[PDB]
């Protein structure tokens, strides 16, 4: 057994993290006070769930997580929330004034004053691990803390834990819920300085989550709570292999091995199905073929884009619930004869499948209905570069006039870093086109 | 379509299906950048105070 | 009040469509770089499809199908027909074609020569034609050596030259049929009732490319009988149908039009899964130009599909209005000239 | 605990500041005695942004009252909610400023500014996390304009890493007290260009027109003008005083609203403006909110382009319909929003409506059309300065003609800077 440490940065990272650990507890039968009746090894053990939870002599299962935010209002929710008993105070780190949606403020000005404290708190959790695999970092692209401080933390983590893997869950900005006009700036700045420090990053576009909530859950004006509930389901499906007995994606290293043949192209596309409204008392349960076929519908992807006009480098199918391999192969064969699935020549045309018999867990009183089987597809498609093109275009529009640039220069950042980060994104876009286009 | 590496346990099973064969900066450098940016802030603020002193 | 942007100033078809939209008083044109548009008359090359359908509260429609180039490229079309089971290499309405990359650069050089020798030995007509998408540069020869050497001098394709074309009388001349097809956001296939025949004003000689290439630009530049028989070497369906009844005792619908509609459906239905925008965050429509060849046996052959075609001068007003009616107004209603080719989605 | 320190200087600044505190005190359930008598926890959620808490569960506004004459501040103390202000926060002299910028900025004001900074320092020292300062004042007088900009300059020197925000009333010949108002306003504008991050431009010409043309007030008074300003100030500060996600503090607001440091002068707007029990639909609020007749700067928005826009909707309404209407405005008039700042319109919603209204909307716009306001002041300034008329009132206080020439050039530069971004 090898431990994983979760790091949540900024409002988006913290709130998403709160929803994930809530779902983890429900899945592993852990009560809000940290007790776990099914765990017979009191105060210890090297079970699969121990990769995310430590154990005290009193039987409390404490998440291996750190919450960081340059403003205390969001983390104070966890300090008095339902699962306040799970985390000890050393795990919750808060500043006083936030980064004001300014990457430079989060990376240089305020980040420089709290970076050592965060690392020391991370070191405490690392010392409790017999064999640490790496870290899972949750954050937004558009926030000043999520973008600026995360990039600073990732750099230091590479220095202090050079051999450990690092995976990201990143929130891509969408105007329908955005809170700042400069979020395209912060997205590119943080992607530039974090690219060489991340082994695998799962981008979630708020636009896609927002529309899925309105379309499939009949939510007129989805809130962050609605969005995070759905995001936590996708995150749970991705991390389920690390927390339950299995043979696929059993460690963080395997994520890179199975999903990332080229280091810079480490942004797999996530697709989830089915998303059913809880208000619908009786819904026709979808079959294995139907939910598998829905994995190739753009309307179910975490990032809106058209994989038909790109090429695949890898593909994993993560099933939860009543699913047997025979039904998966039959659905795959049918899909090949009706879908446009082009792989790169230097990669095999196949799917790595994982099945967990436990069906997806739903938060009581939530918006997601209980389903007998669900699937999350992780595919490394070049089509996800459409999100980079969209983001880079907005960057170009504002930077051509130097709009808002003075806010970043005023924090000590040099104007050259803007063009340096943009040139790196231009190269990233070029790599995708070389791999997916003829 | 070939199924390979079938692993089964109590909580589930995994396998692979193939449809077609194929055809960092050091801590020193980090602190220099952080201090360099902090120094530019001090220079900018000193100029403002100089302007206000005039 | 709907909004649209124009990103292809060289499109004569959509220049009229843009003019008609404004005349309705319900469409407002925006700068070509304004993202808050309902309709985009996009450019021909590198249309930013990735930036479409990401504007909250805006239904966005574009006048091109992403991925349709596979059908509107010489080499792409050949590869699509051979590799697609819906079309198969045994396709009967498409001339035997091969893709030949220049030696200075898969390729089908050895496969082309294998079938070439079979015709030379078999005494059959062994005249082929070489062409590419980088032309106005076409070579017609009966010796494979000249065809391959010409390519080496851009990827080109070589297909069998129809040595027995249907010749119009009086004149003993060649021609080709241009059909305009509109595919809306629902992937309904609308065939414009009005077609045009771009006829050659020179008598066909099977022993000079003026009487072999029916291009309107070549007939008006290198031909000395331009406009002798019909105005601008363009014969419309009304006259052509009358000729077929008087000369061959048949109609255009039975002898030719049935095969044209069959070919249009086969091509468009084949790529439907790859370009359909049924469940996509933006919608697409596109006007296509199909060019066919008719032999002396009244068999229709597909030559090329143009994704950015023009229209006949006399047919601009009617066709462009139909585009706004079925393709634009169907998605953006305001305050038939097509033949619907029904199919299975 | 992001506290804001409020400062109101001069006659106009104190009369509008007093009405502002009266309005928001009612919204938060605070009575004239400082006791809370509300019925919702949302009222106290962010009460500490503007109020300190004293013994006995009393809430004391974090406001400093400044003036070179005692008259107006005596009325505030003897008026509605006058007893709620901290007695030590009344800082006043006896000489006055004679509607003279030099007197407020260089002579009379300099004699008093240190005692004001002492009160500011005392208020800032007891702040857990000071956001910055908001100043209410006019630009046409002497104390608010001259001593107000002197205070800002000295506050920035002592708190350079804090946000400086002002509500600045712009003079107009329609509602004028002295002919020297263009002089005082031009001198103040350059101070604001350099030393503030956010300035809400309130034009007395617009306030009068709204009272007369829209509200049907045949003879508007300053009291009537201040009613509009009170309601506007309450709307623009809604995002600061109640739980929210967008523009929740002064710095984040500045980051969203100010693409260039000097172009930080905003046009405020309010809706509805009725002469009264009829319900106003969400589409109606949106149209009125963007209507020029509901603007406070007397600048035609169609004469320029919006760099950034902040919208605030208050009351119980369909947030879905709010988003639809806001997107309809942007999509039906996209030519008036610059295209090089994507998604430059941000919308916020607050459940608590203002007193007497079920639904309201507040508009905050950064438009290049604001140059019309500075052009107007520049023309009036030059009409007198070309003849050196009335300058002796200023040269008598030590000022030189050169300083007026520099102020004239500085504001013409500001007009030119707005003109380059409008094309
Ligand atoms: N899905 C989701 N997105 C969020 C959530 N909270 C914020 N965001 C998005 O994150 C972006 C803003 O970043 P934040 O995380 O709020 O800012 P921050 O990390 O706290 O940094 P500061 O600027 O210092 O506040 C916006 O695009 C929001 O839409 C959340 O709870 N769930
Ligand atoms: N296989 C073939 N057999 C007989 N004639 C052929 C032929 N391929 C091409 N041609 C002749 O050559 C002409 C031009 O060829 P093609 O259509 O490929 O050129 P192009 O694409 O530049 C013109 P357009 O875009 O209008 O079709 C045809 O109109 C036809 O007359
Ligand atoms: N809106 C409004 N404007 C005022 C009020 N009192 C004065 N003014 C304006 O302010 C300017 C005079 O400045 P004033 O505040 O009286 O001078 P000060 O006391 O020296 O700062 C003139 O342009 C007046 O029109 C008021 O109560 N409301
Ligand atoms: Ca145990
Ligand atoms: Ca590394
Ligand atoms: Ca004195
Ligand atoms: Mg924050
Ligand atoms: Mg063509
Ligand atoms: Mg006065």
């Amino acid at each position: 057994m090898r431990e994983c440490i979760s790091i949540h940065v900024g409002q988006a990272g913290v709130q998403i993290g709160n929803a994930c650990w809530e779902l983890y507890c429900l899945e592993h039968g852990i009560q809000p006070d940290g007790q776990m009746p099914s765990d017979k090894t009191i105060g210890g053990g090297d079970d699969s769930f121990n990769t995310f939870f430590s154990e005290t002599g009193a039987g409390k299962h404490v998440p291996r997580a750190v919450f960081v935010d340059l403003e205390p209002t969001v983390i104070d929710e966890v300090r008095t929330g339902t699962y306040r008993q799970l985390f000890h105070p050393e795990q919750l780190i808060t500043g006083k004034e936030d980064a004001a949606n300014n990457y430079a403020r989060g990376h240089y000005t305020i980040g420089k004053e709290i970076i050592d404290l965060v690392l020391d708190r991370i070191r405490k959790l690392a010392d409790q691990c017999t064999g640490l695999q790496g870290f899972l970092v949750f954050h937004s692209f558009g926030g000043g803390t999520g973008s600026g401080f995360t990039s600073l933390l990732m750099e230091r983590l590479s220095v202090d834990y050079g051999k450990k893997s690092k995976l990201e869950f990143s929130i891509y900005p969408a105007p329908q819920v955005s809170t700042a006009v400069v979020e395209p700036y912060n997205s590119i700045l943080t992607t530039h300085t974090t690219l060489e420090h991340s082994d695998c990053a799962f981008m979630v576009d708020n636009e896609a989550i927002y529309d899925i909530c309105r379309r499939n859950l009949d939510i007129e004006r989805p809130t962050y709570t609605n969005l995070n509930r759905l995001i936590s389901q996708i995150v749970s499906s991705i991390t389920a292999s690390l927390r339950f007995d299995g043979a696929l994606n059993v460690d963080l290293t395997e994520f890179q091995t199975n999903l990332v043949p080229y280091p810079r192209i480490h942004f797999p596309l996530a697709t989830y199905a089915p998303v059913i409204s809880a208000e619908k008392a009786y819904h026709e349960q979808l079959s294995v073929a139907e939910i598998t076929n829905a994995c190739f519908e753009p309307a179910n992807q975490m990032v809106k884009c058209d994989p038909r006009h790109g090429k695949y480098m890898a593909c994993c199918l993560l099933y939860r619930g009543d699913v047997v391999p025979k039904d998966v192969n039959a659905a795959i064969a049918t899909i090949k004869t009706k879908r446009s699935i082009q792989f790169v020549d230097w990669c095999p045309t196949g799917f790595k499948v994982g099945i967990n018999y436990q069906p997806p867990t739903v938060v009581p009183g939530g918006d997601l209905a209980k389903v007998q089987r669900a699937v999350c597809m992780l595919s490394n498609t070049t089509a996800i570069a459409e999100a980079w093109a969209r983001l880079d275009h907005k960057f170009d529009l504002m930077y051509a006039k130097r709009a808002f640039v003075h806010w970043y220069v005023g924090e000590g950042m040099e104007e050259g870093e803007f063009s340096e980060a943009r040139e790196d994104m231009a190269a990233l876009e070029k790599d995708y086109e070389e791999v997916g286009v003829d | 379509m070939e199924v390979i590496e079938l692993n089964k346990c109590t909580s589930g099973q995994s396998f692979e299906v193939i449809l077609k064969p194929p055809s960092d900066p050091s801590l020193e450098e980090i602190q220099k950048k952080l201090e360099a940016a902090e120094e530019r802030r001090k220079y900018q603020e000193a100029e403002l105070l100089k302007h206000l002193a005039e | 009040m709907y909004t649209f942007v124009v990103r292809d100033e060289n499109s004569s078809v959509y220049a009229e469509v843009s003019r008609l939209l404004l005349a309705t008083g319900q469409w407002k044109r925006l700068r070509k770089d304004n993202p808050r548009f309902n309709l985009m008359l996009g450019e021909r090359n590198r249309l930013p499809f990735g930036r479409l359908g990401h504007e909250p509260g805006l239904v966005q429609l574009v006048n091109y199908y992403r991925g349709a180039d596979k059908l509107c490229r010489k080499a792409s079309l050949v590869k699509l027909i051979k590799t697609s089971p819906e079309l198969s290499e045994s396709c009967t309405w498409f001339p035997e074609s091969y893709v030949i990359y220049p030696t200075n650069l898969t390729d089908e050089r050895e496969v082309f020569l294998a079938a070439y020798n079979r015709r030379r030995e078999g005494r059959e007509g062994n005249v082929w034609i070489a062409k590419s998408s980088a032309g106005a540069g076409i070579l017609i020869s009966s010796e494979a050596s000249e065809l391959l050497d010409f390519i080496d001098e851009q990827v080109h394709v070589i297909q069998k030259y129809l040595e027995k074309p249907l010749l119009l009388e009086p004149g003993h001349r060649k021609f080709d049929i241009r059909s305009w097809v509109l595919v809306d956001h629902l992937y309904n296939i609308y065939l414009y009732r009005e077609g045009v025949l771009r006829t050659s004003s020179e008598p066909y000689n099977s022993a000079d490319k003026t009487c072999h290439l029916t291009n309107h630009c070549i007939q008006k530049e290198y031909s000395k009988n331009y406009g002798r028989y019909e105005e601008g070497n363009e014969m419309f369906f009304e006259e052509f149908n009358q000729y077929l009844m008087d000369a061959l005792n048949t109609t255009l619908e039975n002898s030719i039009l049935l095969q044209i509609k069959h070919i249009i459906r086969s091509c468009l239905m084949c790529i439907e899964p790859a370009i359909s925008t049924k469940h996509l965050h933006y919608q697409s429509f596109q006007l296509f130009g199909f060019d066919f060849m008719v032999d002396e046996e009244l068999k229709v052959w597909l030559i090329e599909v143009n994704g950015a075609p023009a229209c006949a001068q006399k047919l601009y007003a009617e066709l462009c209005q139909g585009i706004v009616d079925v393709a634009i107004s169907s998605v953006f209603p305001l305050a038939s000239i097509f033949i619907k080719l029904h199919h299975h989605h | 605990m992001r506290e804001i320190v409020h400062i109101q200087a001069g006659q106009c600044g104190n009369q509008i500041g007093a009405k502002f505190w009266e309005v928001i005190s009612d919204e938060h359930g605070i009575d004239p005695t400082g006791s809370y008598h509300g019925d919702s926890d949302l009222q106290l959620e962010r009460i500490n942004v503007y109020y300190n808490e004293a013994t006995g569960n009393k809430y004391v506004p974090r406001a400093i009252l400044v003036d070179l004459e005692p008259g107006t501040m005596d009325s505030v103390r003897s008026g509605p909610f006058g007893q709620i202000f901290r007695p030590d926060n009344f800082v006043f002299g006896q000489s006055g400023a004679g509607n003279n910028w030099a007197k407020g900025h260089y002579t009379e004001g300099a004699e008093l500014v240190d005692s004001v900074l002492d009160v500011v320092r005392k208020e800032s020292e007891s702040c857990d996390c000071l956001q910055g300062f908001q100043l209410t004042h006019s630009l046409g007088g002497g104390t608010g304009s001259g001593m107000g900009t002197l205070l800002i300059s000295k506050i920035r020197e002592e708190y350079p890493d804090r946000i400086m925000n002002t509500f600045s009333v712009m003079p107009s010949p329609k509602v004028s007290d002295t002919v020297v108002e263009p002089y005082n306003a031009t001198l103040s504008v350059h101070q604001l260009v350099e030393n503030t991050d956010e300035t809400y431009c309130i034009d007395n010409e617009a306030l009068y027109d709204i009272c007369f043309r829209t509200l049907k007030l045949t003879t508007p008074t300053y009291g009537d003008l201040n009613h509009l300003v009170s309601a506007t100030m309450s709307g623009v500060t809604t995002c600061l005083r109640f739980p929210g996600q967008l523009n929740a503090d002064l710095r984040k607001l500045a980051v969203n609203m100010v693409p260039f440091p000097r172009l930080h002068f905003f046009m405020p707007g309010f809706a509805p403006l009725t002469s009264q029990y009829r319900a106003l639909t969400v589409p109606e609020l949106t149209q009125q909110m963007f209507d020029s007749k509901n603007m406070m700067a007397a600048c035609d928005p169609r004469h320029g382009r919006y760099l950034t826009v902040a919208a605030i909707f208050r009351g119980r309404m369909s947030m879905k319909e709010v988003d639809e209407q806001m997107l309809n405005v942007q999509n039906k008039n996209s030519s008036y929003f610059v295209e090089w700042i994507p998604n430059n319109v941000k919308t916020a919603v607050c459940d608590i409506p203002p007193r007497g209204l079920k639904m309201s909307a507040t508009f905050i716009g950064n438009s290049t059309a604001i140059q019309e306001l500075f052009k107007r002041i520049s023309e009036q300034f030059t009409a007198m300065f070309r003849r050196k008329a009335f300058l002796h009132w200023y040269t008598g206080e030590g000022m030189d003609e050169m300083e007026f020439t520099e102020a004239e050039s500085n504001m013409n530069d500001l007009v030119s800077e707005y003109q380059q971004y409008q094309d």
